[PDB]
């Protein structure tokens, strides 16, 4: 069902040539711009239509055509590990109250955690 | 004497228009000069 939806906008999307772009790296800045692609190829480019003049950075993955070099979109950077992506988990079954005791183990770490998270202004 | 200062009175106007075919290829430079080009390492001069 969701696929016959996708096939209509899909004739811009995919006849005419946009996402076949080459992710690299960019190095130097020149305000030219010195990218290493990731078959270590050095090459010099410049920006786009849309292509913001502040968007690009230092240390940062653009991706670019593989015909004609030109910077399209900017892209998050530190895109190789893949490890980290699993080690952020989400709503834990252990609750606050599950922690027994009036002791000052408890009342110690939400001072210096909880408290700063949820008043900063105190 | 109005020749040796005739020929040098053309001299500039002949630079200049050989001046105008300089700045032609200078255009025709800057359109061969596009920014994609590559990176290579020099060998031996």
């Amino acid at each position: 069902a969701p696929s016959h939806l996708w096939d209509i906008m899909g004739d811009r999307q995919r006849l005419g040539e946009e996402h076949p772009l080459q992710v690299a790296r960019c190095t130097k800045i020149i305000k030219k711009y010195v990218i290493n692609l990731k078959q270590i190829a050095k090459f010099v480019v410049g920006l786009g239509e849309r292509v913001s003049p502040t968007d690009i950075e230092e240390g940062m993955r653009v991706g670019v055509d593989r015909s004609k070099y030109n910077i399209e979109l900017p892209l998050p950077p530190r895109i190789d590990p893949s490890v980290t992506m699993m080690t952020v988990e989400e709503k834990p079954d252990v609750t606050y109250s599950d922690v027994g005791g009036c002791k000052d183990q408890i009342e110690k770490l939400r001072e210096v955690v909880e408290l700063p998270l949820l008043s900063p202004e105190r | 004497i109005r020749i040796f200062r005739s020929e040098l009175q053309r001299l500039s106007h002949e630079n200049n228009v050989m001046l105008e075919k300089i700045k032609d290829n200078k255009e025709k430079i800057k359109n061969n000069r596009q920014l994609p080009y590559l990176v290579a390492n020099v060998v031996e001069v």
